[PDB]
């Protein structure tokens, strides 16, 4: 488990080191953030159907009156574009606010704690994580268990012994080279099916698929 | 060096990003359309002289 | 999940059928080019919403010939290969509840158009059936790991246990429980039948999709002040100097719409994005697992649940102890 | 009669239309693959070998795979593996 883990962090060392797409939804946020800014400083330059873009070329060469009214048509233009800004800027502000919520709960679940809740740190069974600074965000690295190669056992619901259906506990019945045992279905360490290991709930008439089977009970060698 | 914009697709891409250089991927760059031909004009069947 | 990819042409709109009239947009440097962008980038978010929500499976997974497990009927929400659909009967029961295109194709006047999505509906059900003839056989590591086989009754004891009832319970009851499971998928069936408020939130969707287009298009009729809301009748009655004014109210007046218009897309998709995410969640926890939050995966102790394909959403089936 | 149009452009035999629209340039293929630069209707590009190209393809939904059921037998893990995923929030 040890080398593994150590191994794993190397990977991602490397990773980080040579890939180009990992921080790719930081770096959207900082793209957007500059078009935005040059959009809306950039269109300064409009016309916005002024006879001039500029205010000096306007009062420049025109009596008072007519140099209002142009100076007019180039504010409305103008004040439009920032309010354009800023309402886009609350909507941007929206989605982020959202995903500063969950970041939040997630390293509250997943750090601070181990979830139980099925893909939410990972794809694996939870074990560990840590959060890592990054700019304008948040790193997580979410430290999973995984199942690795199975093996094809036979089972059964039940087993029956001295006319009556044994139960297993939070195990399977498991089935090997002839041979029956009782084991958790996340892993396999096939144990002996002992009395203390099980339960006696109805006869072997009322279940389906039953099979008959011997139950260990201590008591024997005991006495 | 320069670009001419209206040389090819690819280079109309590359004055559409502000770019000498494109990552990947499919861009939208401009609009459209087919250009008319010829005149139909049509007035009234004209009775009255 | 979803809301319609559509697309705005900004000149068409503004003006057209004139090149006069053109020479005033150009005033206007790169507004019409920004507007474009802004409407792409959410059609952009649909399809993303989508794969996130439906995407959930590695492989993809085939029907198997039995539908029969344990007593339990499933054939209704898995598809059956013998008909020409390849969706469950449940699925085409769903769907028959609820600008430029094409099918042929054809454009409008108004410049509108709506652009098709990446997953057609069959490549959904495709998903929707993988999900559920994979859970059917993998169980609890469906999504964890390799597709293992648990035996459906053994799937269906262990989460019993989950719950906190003794499997013994189930397997003395496994015909009661099959029965039931049976009967209500066919009271079901009925009930999305013969009514009229099933899926009513998809429909509510698409109408206020169509209002949004309606009231754009609507609104270019309106005169704005000017002689006519009619470009082409402008420059023939009016001087063509003094008509610069006429023809740039117009213009004014339109681009107000289109920037109220874009606004109103982009906050409508926020709602949407929510939604989608939650339906991920819900895909994850009600239908790859056994989610034990109350309420979440319905009013009674989650035992399990099955996705099928909807026209722009997503509809559950939730199995619970009560 | 098109505007707009490039001085240098021209049209190949690499002509095919899709609902979503049609490409001129693009090959098409009867395989397919990962989706790369989507195009839609269930139709991506892609630039592979032929010597490459920009080939049109059917998107692959997933991997192929099946398993049989068995109402008789279980299939458990007998070994397990550590591994660590990395993600990132704004
Ligand atoms: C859990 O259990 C399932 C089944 O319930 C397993 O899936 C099976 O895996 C086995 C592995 O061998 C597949 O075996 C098949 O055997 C056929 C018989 O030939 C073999 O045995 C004879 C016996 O004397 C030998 O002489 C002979 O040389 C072979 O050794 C083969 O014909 C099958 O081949 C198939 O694939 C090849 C691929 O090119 C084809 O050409 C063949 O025509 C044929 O299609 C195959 O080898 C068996 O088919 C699998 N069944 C299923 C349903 O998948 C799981 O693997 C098992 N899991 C675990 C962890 O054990
Ligand atoms: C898990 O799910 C599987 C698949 O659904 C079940 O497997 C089936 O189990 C049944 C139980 O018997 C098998 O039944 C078959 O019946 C055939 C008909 O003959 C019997 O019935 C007549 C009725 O009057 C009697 O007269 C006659 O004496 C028999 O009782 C048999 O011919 C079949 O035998 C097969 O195997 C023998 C083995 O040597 C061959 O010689 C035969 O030619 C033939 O191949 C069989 O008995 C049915 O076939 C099973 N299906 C499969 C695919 O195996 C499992 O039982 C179920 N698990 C549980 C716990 O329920
Ligand atoms: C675990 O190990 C135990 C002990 O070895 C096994 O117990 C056996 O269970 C079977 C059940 O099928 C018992 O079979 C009994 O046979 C009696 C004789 O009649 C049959 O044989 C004659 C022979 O000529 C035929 O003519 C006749 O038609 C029958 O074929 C039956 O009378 C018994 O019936 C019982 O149940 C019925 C149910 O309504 C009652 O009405 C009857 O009165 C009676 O109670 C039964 O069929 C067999 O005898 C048992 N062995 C012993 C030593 O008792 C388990 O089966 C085994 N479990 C597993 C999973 O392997
Ligand atoms: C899961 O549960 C569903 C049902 O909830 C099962 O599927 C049903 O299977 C039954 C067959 O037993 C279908 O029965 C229907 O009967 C109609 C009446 O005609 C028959 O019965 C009268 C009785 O006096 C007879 O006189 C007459 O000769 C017939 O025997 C038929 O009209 C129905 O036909 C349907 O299919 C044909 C196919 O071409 C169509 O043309 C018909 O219009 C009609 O659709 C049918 O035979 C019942 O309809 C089935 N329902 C469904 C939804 O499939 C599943 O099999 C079960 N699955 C599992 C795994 O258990
Ligand atoms: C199904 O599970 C059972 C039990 O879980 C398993 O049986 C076990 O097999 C191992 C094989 O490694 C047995 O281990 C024994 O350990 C003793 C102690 O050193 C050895 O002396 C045994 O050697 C035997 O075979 C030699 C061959 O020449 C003989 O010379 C020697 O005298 C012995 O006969 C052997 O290594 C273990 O004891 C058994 N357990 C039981 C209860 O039998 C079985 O193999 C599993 N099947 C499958 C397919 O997994
Ligand atoms: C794009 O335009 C072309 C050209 O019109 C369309 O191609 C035409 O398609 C029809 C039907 O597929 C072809 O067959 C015709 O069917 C009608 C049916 O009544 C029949 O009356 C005609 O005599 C003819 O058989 C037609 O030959 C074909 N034209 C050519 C030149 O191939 C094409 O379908 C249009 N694309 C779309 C998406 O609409
Ligand atoms: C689960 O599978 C892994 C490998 O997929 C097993 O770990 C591996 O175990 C062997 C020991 O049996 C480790 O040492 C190896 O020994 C051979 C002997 O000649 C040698 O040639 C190799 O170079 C190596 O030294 C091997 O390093 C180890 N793998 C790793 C990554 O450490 C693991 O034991 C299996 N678990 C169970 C419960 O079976």
């Amino acid at each position: 488990i040890a080398n593994q883990f150590n191994k794993a962090i190397s990977q991602i060392q490397e990773s980080l080191t040579t890939t180009s797409t990992a921080l790719g939804k930081l770096q959207d946020v900082v793209n957007q953030n500059a078009q935005a800014l040059n959009t809306l400083v950039k269109q300064l330059s409009s016309n916005f159907g002024a006879i001039s873009s500029v205010l000096n070329d306007i009062l420049s060469r025109l009596d008072p009156p007519e140099a209002e009214v142009q100076i007019d048509r180039l504010i409305t233009g103008r004040l439009q574009s920032l309010q354009t800004y800023v309402t886009q800027q609350l909507i941007r502000a929206a989605e982020i606010r959202a995903s500063a919520n969950l970041a939040a709960t997630k390293m509250s679940e997943c750090v601070l704690g181990q979830s139980k809740r099925v893909d939410f740190c990972g794809k694996g069974y939870h074990l560990m994580s840590f959060p890592q600074a990054a700019p304008h965000g948040v790193v997580f690295l979410h430290v999973t268990y995984v199942p690795s190669q199975e093996r094809n056992f036979t089972t059964a619901p039940a087993i029956c012994h001295e006319g009556k259906a044994y139960f297993p506990r939070e195990g399977v019945f498991v089935f090997n080279g002839t041979s029956w045992f009782i084991t958790q279905r996340n892993f396999f360490s096939p144990q002996i099916i002992t009395t203390d290991n099980t339960f006696v709930s109805g006869n072997c008439d009322v279940v389906i698929g039953i099979i008959n089977n011997t139950v260990y009970d201590p008591l024997q060698p005991e006495l | 060096d320069a670009v001419d914009c209206s040389q090819n697709p690819l280079a109309e891409l590359k004055c559409s990003v502000k770019s000498f250089e494109i990552d990947k991927g499919i861009y939208q760059t401009s609009n459209f359309r087919v250009v008319p031909s010829g005149d139909v004009v049509r007035f009234p069947n004209i009775t009255n002289l | 999940v979803s809301m319609a990819k559509t697309s705005v042409d900004c000149n068409m709109y503004i003006c057209g059928d004139s090149t006069e009239c053109a020479n005033l947009l150009l005033q206007y440097g790169s507004f019409c080019t920004q507007l474009n962008r802004a409407l792409s980038g959410i059609a952009a978010e649909q399809d993303r919403n989508t794969r996130e929500v439906f995407a959930q499976v590695k492989q993809m997974y085939k029907t198997p010939t039995l539908k029969y497990f344990g007593g339990f009927n499933f054939s209704q929400i898995l598809p059956d290969p013998l008909k020409p659909t390849k969706r469950s009967f449940i699925e085409d029961l769903l769907f028959n509840k609820v600008y430029g295109e094409c099918l042929i194709c054809a454009q409008k006047f108004n410049g509108l158009t709506v652009l098709p999505p990446l997953l057609t509906d069959d490549m959904i059900a495709a998903y929707t059936a993988a999900l559920v003839s994979g859970t059917a056989t993998a169980g609890w590591t469906f999504g964890a790991g390799a597709a293992l086989q648990i035996p459906f009754a053994m799937q269906m004891a262990y989460r019993f246990n989950g719950i906190g009832v003794t499997q013994n319970v189930l397997y003395e009851n496994q015909k009661q429980i099959a029965n039931q499971f049976n009967k209500a998928i066919s009271q079901i069936q009925e009930s999305l039948t013969t009514t009229s408020t099933a899926l009513g939130k998809l429909q509510d969707v698409v109408n206020q999709n169509a209002q949004a287009l309606n009231t754009l298009v609507k609104q270019l009729s309106s005169n704005f002040g000017a002689i006519s809301s009619v470009l082409n009748d402008i420059l023939s009655r009016l001087d063509p100097p003094e008509a610069e004014v006429q023809i740039d109210r117009l213009i004014t007046g339109r681009l107000q719409s289109l920037q109220t218009y874009v606004t109103q897309q982009l906050i409508r998709a926020a709602e949407i994005r929510a939604s989608a995410n939650l339906a991920a969640t819900k895909m994850s926890e009600c239908v790859l697992g056994q989610s034990k939050r109350v309420d979440f995966c319905g009013k009674g102790y989650h035992l399990m649940s099955f996705p099928q394909a909807a026209p722009h959403g997503v509809v559950f089936l939730h199995v619970t102890y009560v | 009669q098109l505007t707009p149009a490039w001085r240098i452009y021209s049209t190949g035999n690499n002509v095919f239309q899709t609902q979503a629209g049609c490409l001129i340039g693009a090959e098409h293929v009867d395989t397919s693959y990962e989706c790369d630069i989507p195009i839609g209707a269930g139709i991506c590009a892609s630039y592979h070998t032929v010597q490459k190209s920009i080939v049109a393809y059917t998107m692959s939904l997933g991997a192929d795979s099946s398993i049989a059921y068995s109402n008789n037998t279980i299939a458990i893990p007998t070994n397990f593996s550590i591994s660590i995923t990395t993600e990132v929030m704004p």
